[PDB]
């Protein structure tokens, strides 16, 4: 990326974290107010691959 | 995933070859069967639910499988089983449209054998559920499409056993 | 292909192919026979297209075949036409499938990084592709020449 | 604890009676109760024991009654109805092609009442009706379900 | 996880058995000890920190373990160790309330032996930390509950060795 | 490997300590249960074959596992499976004599989970085969030895899951 | 390994199915091409050495590969390379007789990609050596057998890339 | 098969098939339709062969269906004939393959260990297997009955 | 160290070190010999420093060494000075590293939980550290005494 | 990770030792080479792109690797490869500044050998790409720093082989 | 131990333990209480046994504490008694287990190579052990003194 404001922009670690968090999928299931939880066996349809 | 056509393109791309006569003949062999694949998919899709019901009736229910101690005992597990059946039917319809089984490996078979071993899901009984849906499908789609639909059900079932 | 861009899309929502969605799977099938034919025609004249593209290129941009040019010399020029042969091949692939798909994975994603390393001037590669459009297009009927032309202009677009 | 086990005893002890009362009450044209392999609204438009059902259709219909009863005893020991709503939540559709849904409710209605005669309604007579109410409630509507 | 009431149901469900007399007797044997389990949990919870402190004092600290070269040397590792201790105490309290050790397997023991081998965490020393907390617990909870609390500490400790 | 006694000796050797009161108490706790361990081993050894037979009958055969598509289909694989069963029984008998599970790690569990994943061997089904042999063993060996035999079967089974 | 006749049996055995109409049709599709496979194998075997010689001449030698710094420089490595070539030719002839590529996976491809990476053996150059032998083979065996021989050379070459 | 057994010899010596190896594949495949007919006839009469085999077996050795017998009872008997059904199936496989590879991996390697565990009396089982030969052989022409008979006698041989 | 801290920030942003980061490594390393001298002096007087901190502590808090005090008695006092010896050691480490990474992982992260368990009054441990600052600082030149003092005040800060 | 200085601190911390003469001598041996490490890093960083281009030119491209069938064929994979190269260069520069290879293990080598085996990435070819960048680096940084930069490139390359 | 030895022989044969080796264990269990007691007794007088062993040794072999002797000097003698303390400890371990086992791995396998390097005269180490037997044996009842004596004579044997 580069450093933009105070910095830590498109980081390595920093970029990865925004990318996750700003994803479509993230803000759908847990969008906005909920803390993330394991979507394991009981909760959703699990992939078998 | 890949279909008939991209199977050929990627096989030539790795050699960096323009498509030659042998390639062009393969692609023709796909295009020439294409209209029939479409008609067959429309029959399967629109009879989806009836195919599952007739396949379950011939190969799963009225049995120890649906009784206490059986893996499709409980409304929960009965629902999971016919849910699975719908996956198989639906994906086999994709494979047959694509004219390539690669999607059945990527999105259905990978890890499924062990997943079923881990839950206790009876493999042999599931294969019969696949080969019963094939039987029904082959009646509904007719001479034109019977053999072509059938193979991807057979792909599915030798993928588990 | 058109198919790939398509069976995978009606599987992200867990459903069967939509009745309108089996119609793009219809135009392409009719188109494919014509599409296959155009690719074969392009394949037949490949050596002529590349060579005449290469002359058209070096007139328009003589700097790449000059002292401080990426393609300066006989074997720096040989590799340059080979790259032009690569892209014409990918253009035949794109036409036949009906969707660009495989060409992207084969020759544009990563192309900036590859050529920046080699220090190849990207925009003059885009010119080499325009030059191939001009030659290839003169060996095709009006209707087929346009259909081919979209794929040439895509590659020109992606190197940008 | 101690009640529930006693309350569940009673239901188990004379389980068949509760079932026979239902079995007899919807199946007219023979003895439904001979079939059950232990012995080994509108609502009725009474199925016949050999004419509309057959033997094999009948056995499924008889087992369910017994099986339906069994689940409440399991359900009773645990805190709730979870083992009853979950297995009955979409039961309507699996059953309807060959079972009259509304006919089946009357056996369930009957059982709840017939289950209660056993209790002296201290609190445990209320209970048995409460668990069996779930099967009926959650079954009908048939839009809400599944 | 499962508890005594739940285990009786799943153990019978797999056989498709109504609860019968033998089942009903087991469940009574749980219910009849239930009030005592609750009182014992309230003592453990409210003395949690003191139990860890007295258990560490008898079985861990004032030793080579807390000295340079020892696994509970550094404030980091001392903190991790008494953190662990709190897990054990807390889960044993769950197991004892449930009257079933299954939670100790599912959420505590599974993989823990090898996790400790991989980090170098001394197993024998950890067992003594478990059996010291048991000793303290058995004093605090009294005649009523002593034997019942004790067994799930013993379950934990033979799970590591 | 190590047993109860060498577990203590090596724990003190690394500290260069002569055996003290705490050590001597541990060793007594082993010696005092020793005669009972021996009697239990003689029952298991002499009923070995019957324990496997009854454990397979309750937890493996009469099932999809033994049918085509199942992992214990073919005389080859049926033989391999009950061969395995004999290993488990035999080693658990060693662990229980030694009063230490270390041999179950060194010579049985190490790599076994992945070995089974690689061959397709159903893990959950194997655990049931272990916990069925435990059930039989606990009847045959009696009050004296039941709890002590049982733990090393439980060690084995949480080692796979 | 498996062949078309054998694969049909094991694919059905895992489902516990008698051979049925679909199975019987597959086996016929093999038997009906059988005589042609045999004739083709006799041509390849008896021209083995000439096929390697012509394939090397079109795709390997007269190049940097055979010059100092090249992987088939030294009589040692030149010998190893055409030794390999003979393996490929010979096994492809087995696969084509069997009408199944499974032997090419079991006894040729497994680990070979990494073996070549570890020695430095040029993969792309080896593929050209495979596709040149195919070219020669397809001339020698004629219309009858050309497509059928060809596929197992193509199996080999997409197995490396 | 003959193919599996033989090709294996080819690959192991790093070579194409011999004239001999090619000849036997040719003679073998010529004998295909007949072998398929032999399997069909026996598949078509499987229930009869098993049942009549089972009577012939229990006369020649009944004790197995008696108080202290391995096959005593209705469901301990439902398993002994089922095993006889298994072996007839494997015999049909062997006949169409022209050797035992399949018969062997599926039902003789490990069979001593399996049956010793079950304490089914194995040697009684050989006699039971022998009875099936007698029944099956009475539904086949002289020539086909012999060809079938080799595979029955193999299983009888392997047991013991 | 200063090195570890600079690098970790570099790697985490996927980049080479900044001019700033490079400058501080340079200034830091120039102070190497001086920092090593500061650690030596304090290592050389460790036994004296611990005792004078310990006297300063027990005057200011005679209670800790009183009936209901955490450090009451001869061996509850012996362990208390040993802890004071521990922290002086960590302070010498910090001074030679030029930051707290080592000081932190070894003796502040988890220190609240450790001492709360032992029921040690944390703020009187902070006093014991101030007492050591006072003694250690009287054995160092003005400039070196300040440089040392930052690390003492850090520990005092972290126990808070 | 650790550097020269924290390597020493942690080695003494586990013994609970104040730094002694031997320790102080080691740290001096680092500080005394420190200014030179910084200058070398500024040369590498500012010539990063040219080092990769000259290293690829001597050891990777103009070859079968970049041709169809080769692992750095396709703009995608060519980009991935020189991306990797930049990692190596950048991390080696970290290791050399730190005067400790531990970061090369923690953040680069761990699992990388098998990752490359799993994708098919040619190991020997990657090592040559590392040892070519070293060659270029050693020219650019000069007498002062050549040996010190070089070792962490050599650490990287014996970490893969 | 006796347990380890019995089991290892059992497992090597891959068959459950016998009668004849499921006995010795019973004897050992009864013996172990007595064995544990002897080790405790030996442990109590360790300092006296070592010191008096050390006097008995240097009278019998004054050459090791002489100009060209391995144990010449106050330390070189201090380390020598420490080694005598090591072996007495291992002897208590051996007695308690009932089998020598761990002592071998701890202090005889490799002992020739260790002491040859240090240039220690092995046979005078064997004498130091005899000297310890004499002292230890005078603090034990006749029966317990013999049982202990076997383990002393083993070590004496292994240094040979
Ligand atoms: C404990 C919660 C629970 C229930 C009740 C349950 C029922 C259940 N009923 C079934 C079928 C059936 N059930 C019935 C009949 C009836 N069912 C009734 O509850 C009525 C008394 C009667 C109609 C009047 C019939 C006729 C079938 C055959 C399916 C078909 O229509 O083909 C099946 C399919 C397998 C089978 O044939 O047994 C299930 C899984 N599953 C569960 O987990
Ligand atoms: C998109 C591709 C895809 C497939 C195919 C798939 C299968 C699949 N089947 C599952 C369970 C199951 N599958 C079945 C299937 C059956 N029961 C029987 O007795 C019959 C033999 C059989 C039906 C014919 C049952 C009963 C379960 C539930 C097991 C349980 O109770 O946990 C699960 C576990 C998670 C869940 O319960 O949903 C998966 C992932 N998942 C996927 O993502
Ligand atoms: C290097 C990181 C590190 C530190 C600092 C550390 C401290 C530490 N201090 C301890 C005890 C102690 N520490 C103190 C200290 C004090 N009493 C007071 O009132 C004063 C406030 C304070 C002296 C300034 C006392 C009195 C004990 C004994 C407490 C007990 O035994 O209950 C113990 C338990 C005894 C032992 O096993 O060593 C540890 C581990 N351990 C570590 O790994
Ligand atoms: C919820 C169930 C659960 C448990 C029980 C659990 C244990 C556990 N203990 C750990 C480490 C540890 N465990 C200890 C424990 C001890 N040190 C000693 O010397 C004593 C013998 C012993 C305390 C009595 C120590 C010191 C570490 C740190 C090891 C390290 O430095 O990496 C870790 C590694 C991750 C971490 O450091 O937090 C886990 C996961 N994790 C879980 O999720
Ligand atoms: C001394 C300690 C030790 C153990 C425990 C051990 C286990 C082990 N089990 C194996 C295979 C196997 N293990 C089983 C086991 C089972 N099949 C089932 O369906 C059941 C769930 C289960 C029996 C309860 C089977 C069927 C195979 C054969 C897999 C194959 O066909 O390759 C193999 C592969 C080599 C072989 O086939 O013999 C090993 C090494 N090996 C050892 O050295
Ligand atoms: C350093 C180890 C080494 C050796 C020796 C070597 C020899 C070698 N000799 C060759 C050809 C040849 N070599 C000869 C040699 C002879 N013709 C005769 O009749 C005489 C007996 C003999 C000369 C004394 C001939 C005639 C050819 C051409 C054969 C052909 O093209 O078919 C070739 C193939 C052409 C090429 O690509 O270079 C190689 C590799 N390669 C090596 O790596
Ligand atoms: C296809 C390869 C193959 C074979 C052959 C096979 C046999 C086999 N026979 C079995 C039992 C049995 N088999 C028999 C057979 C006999 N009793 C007698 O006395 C006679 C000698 C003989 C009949 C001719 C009996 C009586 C049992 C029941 C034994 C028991 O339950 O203890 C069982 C255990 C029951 C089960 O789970 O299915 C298997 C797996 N399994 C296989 O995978
Ligand atoms: C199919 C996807 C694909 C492409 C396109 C590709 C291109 C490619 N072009 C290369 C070189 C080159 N390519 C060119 C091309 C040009 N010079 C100019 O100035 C013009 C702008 C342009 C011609 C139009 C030149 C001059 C070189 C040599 C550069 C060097 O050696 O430094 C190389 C390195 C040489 C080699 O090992 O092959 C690759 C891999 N590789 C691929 O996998």
């Amino acid at each position: 990326i580069v450093r933009g404001q105070s910095s830590m922009p498109s980081g390595g670690l920093y970029a990865l974290i925004d990318a996750l968090i700003d994803s479509e999928e993230y803000t759908s299931i847990f969008g906005e107010d909920t803390v993330p939880y394991l979507r394991n066996l009981g909760v959703e349809a699990q992939p078998s691959w | 995933m890949q279909d008939a056509i991209t199977a050929v393109i990627n096989n030539y791309d790795v050699q960096g070859k323009y498509l030659d006569g042998a390639a062009l003949d393969k692609l023709k062999a796909y295009f020439t069967t294409g209209a029939v694949r479409v008609r067959a998919a429309a029959v399967i899709s629109s009879n989806a639910t009836t195919i599952i019901k007739e396949a379950a009736a011939k190969a799963l229910i009225y049995s120890d499988l649906t009784r206490p101690g059986g893996n499709m005992y409980t409304t929960r597990r009965y629902a999971a089983c016919i849910r699975d059946m719908d996956y198989f039917l639906r994906y086999a319809t994709y494979a047959m449209l694509a004219g390539d089984p690669s999607i059945l490996d990527e999105r259905v078979l990978n890890g499924l054998k062990e997943t079923y071993n881990s839950l206790g899901v009876p493999i042999a009984a599931t294969v019969g559920g696949i080969q019963a849906m094939k039987e029904v499908v082959g009646g509904l789609v007719g001479p034109d499409a019977a053999k072509e639909a059938s193979i991807y059900f057979d792909y599915l079932s030798s993928g588990l056993s | 292909s058109v198919l790939t861009k398509a069976i995978v899309n009606a599987d992200a929502e867990a459903r069967y192919l939509s009745p309108g969605e089996l119609d793009r799977i219809k135009s392409f099938v009719a188109s494919g026979e014509r599409r296959l034919r155009i690719a074969q025609t392009l394949t037949e004249a490949r050596e002529r297209i590349v060579k005449q593209a290469g002359d058209q290129l070096f007139q328009i941009r003589p700097d790449v075949v000059s002292p401080g040019g990426n393609a300066y010399g006989e074997k720096m020029t040989a590799l340059c036409l080979r790259d032009l042969d690569y892209y014409l091949r990918l253009v035949t692939y794109g036409i036949v499938a009906g969707d660009v798909t495989p060409i992207e994975e084969i020759g544009i994603i990563g192309v900036k990084e590859m050529y920046n390393s080699l220090q190849t001037p990207i925009p003059a590669v885009a010119e080499g592709v325009r030059a191939m459009k001009n030659v290839a297009t003169s060996l095709l009927s009006g209707d087929d020449a346009a259909e081919a032309g979209f794929y040439f202009d895509y590659l020109v677009g992606a190197m940008q | 604890g101690q009640r529930r086990i006693a309350i569940v005893a009673k239901l188990t002890e004379n389980a068949e009676m509760i079932v026979s009362r239902a079995a007899n009450r919807i199946f007219v044209g023979g003895s439904p109760m001979a079939y059950s392999e232990r012995q080994k609204v509108p609502p009725d438009f009474e199925p016949i024991n050999i004419a509309r059902y057959g033997p094999e259709r009948m056995q499924k219909s008889i087992r369910d009654l017994d099986w339906f009863l069994r689940y409440t005893t399991y359900a009773i020991l645990a805190g709730d109805p979870s083992i009853l709503e979950a297995n009955c939540l979409g039961l309507r559709e699996i059953l309807e092609k060959s079972c009259s849904i509304s006919a089946t409710i009357v056996a369930l209605l009957e059982m709840r009442k017939n289950a209660a005669r056993l209790f002296k309604d201290e609190a445990d007579s209320k209970l048995v009706s409460s668990y069996i109410s779930v099967v009926i409630r959650a079954l009908d509507a048939d839009r809400s379900d599944a």
